[PDB]
């Protein structure tokens, strides 16, 4: 319901209730990992080879053919099984080549139960009895300061959480403009939220064809491996349009121009550094974590007056998100052929 | 492993090693004392001089063995076959596969 | 502010003709009610804007049995089988759903010739 | 319409450079590639490998070091020297003609293609047998 | 307490690498950004860059891209979380780079800035 | 989604037993009750009997006591308890038996009873 005649100051930045957010989505995440199955007994020595594939010195696979021993149903046997994993996974421990999971020295780790999702789903965040929540209902509008529009409402609307690092995914689209938001624009370790009007679609896939192979690690465990490739071994990827591109890229360098003077050349790069999951974007497609690599998309220089981008993928399986000191999770592979469709909303 | 089929009637020659990715199956026939000869260089394409009726399984099927069908068949077409598989997957073959032998009626 | 798009803007449609009008939100149309408020109106040159429907299909006293209103959410469309010399001018779309409210850009009607 | 001619010793005592040439009709040697090919008596044939200008020639890893092919632009033929003759080596063996062609079956930028050879013309062989 | 201890001073040739360690020690070392300032004679302070030990997402000086390299090493045990390391390895050395390197870190009060830098280590002299 | 997924048509002898699965996907197996009923031209439908898939306690037509049998195979992981397959060996068969055999769950709803069968298998054509 609409609400005259006042001016409430807001801050998006001291904000409550993000922090929060913050800490209920981590302390579910953790709440979702509790009845799945632990790892522990597949720390072990790996007997790795290179897979079935055309082999080139230069060139280095993205998976290894791994066998192993393994435990099951019965304590006093045991038996030797084999699965796929990326390069990402294993590491070398030291004629032979024998290797180990790269988590073995730090964490036991959890496997996600496959029955669970990881879409997402939209949360509403609700006051309670003796509490309100305003809105900005304005349109020209930098997170700080007045707004001269606000409007009470009993629950936020739909906010699908989305975990990515760079180019944030399925968002709230601006009304008219490109608004690009800043805690303080003169300082730089601050980040610049910037929010795009019409939405870039975005194509990822894996063209893999995985099988999935269940192992028995003990009395009801199960492992869920990757058996063989069916058909060709490719490298994943994403597509956006040239066009929109270069067109957002353009709406975005006119409205970053209204702070920094017009006579001014605006430039992009790729990442300067860091772990792989922030020196390009992650994120989740169907249940499989890609890691995406952006330099074909800021790539460019601006001056003062039916193509596509092919981008590569990498995909790990275990992931170790927020940067805990003894929590991963092993996300288990998933069959058949696997694409989605997103909309870029905005950018960091 | 010869193959015959009256005079006429229809006749199925697989070659070579089960597929594993893309193959491009390349087809030679081979009459008795000659040199060998050029039937299908794709999957299902075939240069000029070789007529049709002479089709090849497509590589886009994946875990399927390389076949060469041919219909109304003729003492022309007794010869020995040879299939030279080119996957995606393995390793570049530099031997041909095996002899396959037709005969007629 | 939950502007209106109207699409398309001009429709030349012979008389007797059918005609369809389409409308898009920028957020939903749905009160606390339950009842989402969009008005369907006219207008002709010299004389004031008139209602054709209060609601998504409920429309007003006096109004023939061709008119309809129909669709979900954020994307409405009307419908009229037969087009008249009084069915012309300029019709609209409009949000009586919550502060401010919004119109649309106006659609005219025309003959084929 | 073109058509091969080999010509070779017929006759080779073993632990001896074999040598082989070919001789060209219609099209000369630069306007296409080359391929070596031998065949034993009543088996399949065995691709001795490819020669052409701008290092266009890879051999059989098998062999790799004692085949050695090579062109005649000065008299437009074809040959090919051999090293270290065994008993395995006394085979009809063939000059011919092959195109390329870009199997493509993923992303053309990621390198998902390759190039598959087929020989479309052929020579008339060479019978070299090895004996004492 | 609040501890920055960094590495003893080195001397080097014009056209190698130095690396230089910033071991920092008790609070929790995945919160708070590590910056790199130097201190030149005759020049006054000047900054090189930004790592924040969460990921190790980085930030250099624009005249020192292409030069300067920024890593970090956090601690993985449910012990002793507190401590951490941060690296730079300074490259392309030329005679001008002598000078007295620091490792700083912010304050921790509400209306603390990043820059107003708090904490700062003993300094490391690099002599070309 | 709910469905079910029979086994394909069959012919058989006089005196044999044909044995008919009724695959079940999409609900919770455990719950609802499996009905089987039958087709036979210029005879309508008739009942054969149901199946509580929880423990596998059946209840059969009358005039098929002794020649018909049911059981059932649930889903025994924490990963895909939705699935499950009933059974039909039906015994002592006849040329008057030639039909084609349904199985039937009820619907979900509140006024829902047990014989509303919502949801059909396509059918099993049985030819003796
Ligand atoms: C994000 O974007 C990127 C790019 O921006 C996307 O990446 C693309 O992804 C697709 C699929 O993932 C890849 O497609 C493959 O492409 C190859 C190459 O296609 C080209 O070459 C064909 C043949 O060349 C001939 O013609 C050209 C001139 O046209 C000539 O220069 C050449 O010398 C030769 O003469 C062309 O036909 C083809 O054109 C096709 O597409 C045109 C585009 O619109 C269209 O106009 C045409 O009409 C035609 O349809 C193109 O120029 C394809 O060959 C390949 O398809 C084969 O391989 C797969 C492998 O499994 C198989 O499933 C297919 O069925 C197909 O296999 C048939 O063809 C084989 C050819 O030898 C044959 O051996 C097989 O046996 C099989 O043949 C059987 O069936 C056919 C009928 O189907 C029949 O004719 C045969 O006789 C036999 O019965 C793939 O389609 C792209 O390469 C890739 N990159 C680019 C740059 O596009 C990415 O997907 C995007 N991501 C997302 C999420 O959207
Ligand atoms: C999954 O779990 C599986 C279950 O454990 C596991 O399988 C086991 O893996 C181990 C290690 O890979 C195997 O040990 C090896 O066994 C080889 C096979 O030999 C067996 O079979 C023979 C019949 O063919 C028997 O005759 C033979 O018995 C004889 O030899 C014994 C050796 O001690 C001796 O004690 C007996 O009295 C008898 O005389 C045996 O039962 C065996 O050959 C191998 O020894 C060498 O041989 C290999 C070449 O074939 C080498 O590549 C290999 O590396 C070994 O070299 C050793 O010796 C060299 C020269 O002295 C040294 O330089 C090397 O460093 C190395 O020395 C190491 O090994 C010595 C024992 O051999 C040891 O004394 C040294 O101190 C040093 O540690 C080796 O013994 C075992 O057999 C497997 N069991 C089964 C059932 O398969 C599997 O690996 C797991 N992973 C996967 C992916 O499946
Ligand atoms: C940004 O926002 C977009 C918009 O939502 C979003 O795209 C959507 O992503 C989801 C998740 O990747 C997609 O949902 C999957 O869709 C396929 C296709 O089936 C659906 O669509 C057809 C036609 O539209 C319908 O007929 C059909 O009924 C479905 O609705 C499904 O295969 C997927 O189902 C599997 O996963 C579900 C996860 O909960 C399970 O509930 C489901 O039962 C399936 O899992 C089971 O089956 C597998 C195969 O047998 C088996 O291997 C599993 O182990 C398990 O047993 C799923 O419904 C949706 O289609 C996308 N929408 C569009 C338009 O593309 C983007 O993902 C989002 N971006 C980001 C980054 O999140
Ligand atoms: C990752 O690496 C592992 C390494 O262990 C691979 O696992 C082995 O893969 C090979 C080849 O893919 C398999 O070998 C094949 O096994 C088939 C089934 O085995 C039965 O038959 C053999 C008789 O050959 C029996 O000894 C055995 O006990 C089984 O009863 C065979 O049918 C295959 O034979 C075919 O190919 C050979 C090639 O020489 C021909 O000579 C034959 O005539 C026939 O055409 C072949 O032997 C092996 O079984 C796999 N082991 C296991 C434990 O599975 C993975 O495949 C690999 N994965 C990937 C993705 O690369
Ligand atoms: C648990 O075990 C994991 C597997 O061993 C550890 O991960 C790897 O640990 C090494 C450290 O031993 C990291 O660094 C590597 O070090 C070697 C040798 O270091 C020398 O070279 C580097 C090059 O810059 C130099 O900086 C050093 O000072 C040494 O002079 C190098 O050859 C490697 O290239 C690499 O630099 C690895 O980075 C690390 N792996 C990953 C993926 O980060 C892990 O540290 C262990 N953890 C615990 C808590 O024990
Ligand atoms: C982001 O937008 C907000 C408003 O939506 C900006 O806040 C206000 O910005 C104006 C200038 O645009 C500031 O006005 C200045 O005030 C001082 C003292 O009053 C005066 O001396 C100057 O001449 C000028 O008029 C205003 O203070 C400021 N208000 C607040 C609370 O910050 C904000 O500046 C924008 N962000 C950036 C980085 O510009
Ligand atoms: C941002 O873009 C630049 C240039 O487009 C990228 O720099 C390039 O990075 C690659 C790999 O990191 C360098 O390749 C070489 O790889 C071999 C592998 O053994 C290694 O031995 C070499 O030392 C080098 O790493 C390439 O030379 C380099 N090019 C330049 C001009 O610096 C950079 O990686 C991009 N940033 C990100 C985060 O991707
Ligand atoms: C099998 O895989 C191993 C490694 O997994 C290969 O060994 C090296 O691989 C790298 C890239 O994967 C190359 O740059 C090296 O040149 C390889 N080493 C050697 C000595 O060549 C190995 O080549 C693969 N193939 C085989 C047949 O072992
Ligand atoms: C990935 O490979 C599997 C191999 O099983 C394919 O699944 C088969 O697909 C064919 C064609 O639709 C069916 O007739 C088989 O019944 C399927 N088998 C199984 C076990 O599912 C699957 O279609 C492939 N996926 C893609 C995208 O090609
Ligand atoms: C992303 O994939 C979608 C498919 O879901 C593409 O949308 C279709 O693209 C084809 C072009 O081959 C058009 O003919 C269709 O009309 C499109 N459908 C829809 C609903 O838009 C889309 O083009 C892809 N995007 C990129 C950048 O490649
Ligand atoms: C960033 O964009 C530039 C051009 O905008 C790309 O530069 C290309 O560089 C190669 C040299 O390897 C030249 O052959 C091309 O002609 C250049 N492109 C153009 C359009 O001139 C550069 O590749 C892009 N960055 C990345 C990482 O792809
Ligand atoms: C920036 O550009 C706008 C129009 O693009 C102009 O109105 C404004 O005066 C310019 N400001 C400066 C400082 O150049």
């Amino acid at each position: 319901i609409h609400l005259e005649n006042v001016t409430e100051e807001f801050n998006m930045w001291k904000n409550n209730m993000v922090e929060q957010m913050h800490t209920d989505i981590i302390s579910l995440w953790d709440q979702s990992l509790k009845p799945c199955v632990k790892l522990t007994p597949l720390c072990v020595t790996l007997q790795c080879t290179n897979v079935t594939n055309n082999i080139t010195d230069d060139m280095r696979g993205e998976l290894k053919n791994c066998s192993f021993n393994m435990t099951t149903e019965l304590r006093d046997k045991k038996q030797k099984v084999y699965s796929l994993f990326y390069r990402l996974d294993v590491v070398q421990i030291n004629s032979n080549k024998e290797y180990r999971l790269i988590n073995c020295n730090t964490s036991a780790c959890t496997q996600a139960c496959p029955k669970v999702s990881f879409e997402p789903i939209p949360i509403h965040y609700c006051a309670p009895a003796g509490f309100a929540i305003l809105k900005c209902k304005d349109k020209k509008f930098n997170g700080t300061g007045p707004c001269p529009s606000v409007s009470t409402v009993q629950c936020t609307h739909g906010i699908k959480p989305v975990v990515s690092t760079q180019l944030l995914l399925n968002g709230s689209l601006a009304e008219e403009e490109v608004m690009i938001r800043s805690e303080n624009i003169t300082n730089n370790a601050k980040n610049i939220l910037v929010q795009f009007n019409t939405p870039v679609q975005i194509n990822c896939t894996r063209p893999n064809n995985n099988t999935r192979k269940s192992i028995r690690i003990g009395p009801g465990q199960a492992f869920y491996a990757t058996g063989d490739i069916i058909g060709d071994i490719r490298q994943a990827h994403c597509n956006v349009s040239k066009a929109t591109w270069n067109e957002t890229l353009g709406k975005v360098v006119k409205q970053l121009r209204k702070h920094f003077g017009n006579n001014t050349i605006i430039r992009f790069a790729n990442s300067s550094g860091g772990d792989l999951e922030v020196t390009t974007h992650s994120f989740n497609c169907g249940g499989e974590f890609f890691y995406c690599n952006t330099s074909g998309l800021f790539n460019s220089t601006w001056i003062s007056n039916n193509d596509s981008i092919t981008l590569p993928c990498r995909i790990k399986q275990i992931i170790n998100m927020w940067q805990r000191i003894g929590q991963c999770m092993y996300a288990p592979p998933i069959q058949g052929v696997i694409r989605c469709v997103s909309n870029i909303t905005g950018l960091i | 492993t010869f193959v015959s089929v009256a005079p006429g009637q229809t006749a199925r020659i697989t070659c070579g090693e089960e597929s594993l990715g893309s193959r491009s199956v390349i087809w030679y026939q081979q009459r008795p004392g000659q040199a060998p000869s050029l039937i299908i260089y794709n999957n299902n394409d075939r240069p000029s001089g070789i007529p049709d009726r002479f089709s090849g399984s497509p590589g886009s099927t994946f875990g399927t063995t390389a076949t060469l069908t041919i219909t109304s068949v003729e003492a022309g077409d007794e010869a020995d076959y040879y299939c030279h598989i080119w996957d995606s997957r393995r390793p570049t073959n530099w031997v041909f596969g095996e002899g396959t032998t037709l005969i007629v009626l | 502010d939950v502007l209106m798009t109207q699409t398309p803007l001009s429709l030349p449609v012979s008389l007797g003709g059918q005609a369809s009008i389409s409308c898009r939100s920028s957020q939903s149309v749905v009160y606390s009610d339950g009842d989402t408020y969009l008005e369907w109106y006219l207008q002709k040159p010299g004389q004031s804007p008139k209602l054709l429907i209060y609601k998504v299909s409920r429309r007003f006293s006096g109004v023939p049995d061709r008119f309809s209103g129909s669709g979900s959410g954020t994307d409405f469309t009307l419908k009229i089988s037969r087009v008249e010399t009084e069915d012309l001018g300029v019709y609209y779309c409009f949000q009586g759903s919550h502060v401010p409210y919004t119109f649309g850009g106006g659609t005219k009607l025309e003959i084929k010739r | 319409q073109v058509h091969l001619q080999e010509s070779g010793p017929g006759l080779v005592k073993p632990s001896e450079t074999l040598s082989l040439t070919c001789n060209v009709s219609g099209t000369l040697v630069r306007d296409n590639y080359w391929s070596w090919i031998r065949q034993p008596l009543g088996k399949q044939p065995e691709w001795i490998g490819y020669v052409h200008d701008s290092g266009d020639t890879n051999y059989n890893p098998s062999l790799k070091s004692r085949v050695h092919l090579s062109l005649d632009k000065s008299k437009n033929l074809v040959s090919l020297r051999l090293t270290g003759v065994t008993a395995a080596d006394s085979a009809i063996y063939y000059c011919a003609t092959t195109k390329h062609g870009r199997r493509i079956y993923g992303v053309v930028a990621f390198k998902e293609w390759f190039t598959y050879f087929y020989m479309d013309v052929w020579g008339k062989g060479t019978s070299v047998t090895v004996s004492s | 307490q609040v501890q920055l201890v960094q590495s003893g001073a080195v001397i080097k040739t014009p056209g190698s690498s130095v690396k230089i360690s910033c071991r920092a020690s008790g609070y929790n070392f995945r919160d708070y950004s590590i910056h790199w300032v130097r201190l030149i004679p005759d020049k006054g302070f000047e900054w090189i860059g930004w790592i924040k030990p969460l990921w190790g997402a980085v930030s250099y000086a624009r005249q020192l891209q292409g030069r300067v390299s920024m890593t970090r090493q956090l601690s993985q045990d449910p012990d002793d979380p507190d401590w951490g390391v941060a690296y730079m390895e300074f490259s392309g050395l030329t005679p001008a780079d002598t000078a007295e390197y620091f490792c700083v870190r912010r304050g921790s009060c509400d209306y603390c800035g990043d820059f107003p830098w708090q904490y700062w280590g003993q300094g490391t002299v690099v002599v070309v």
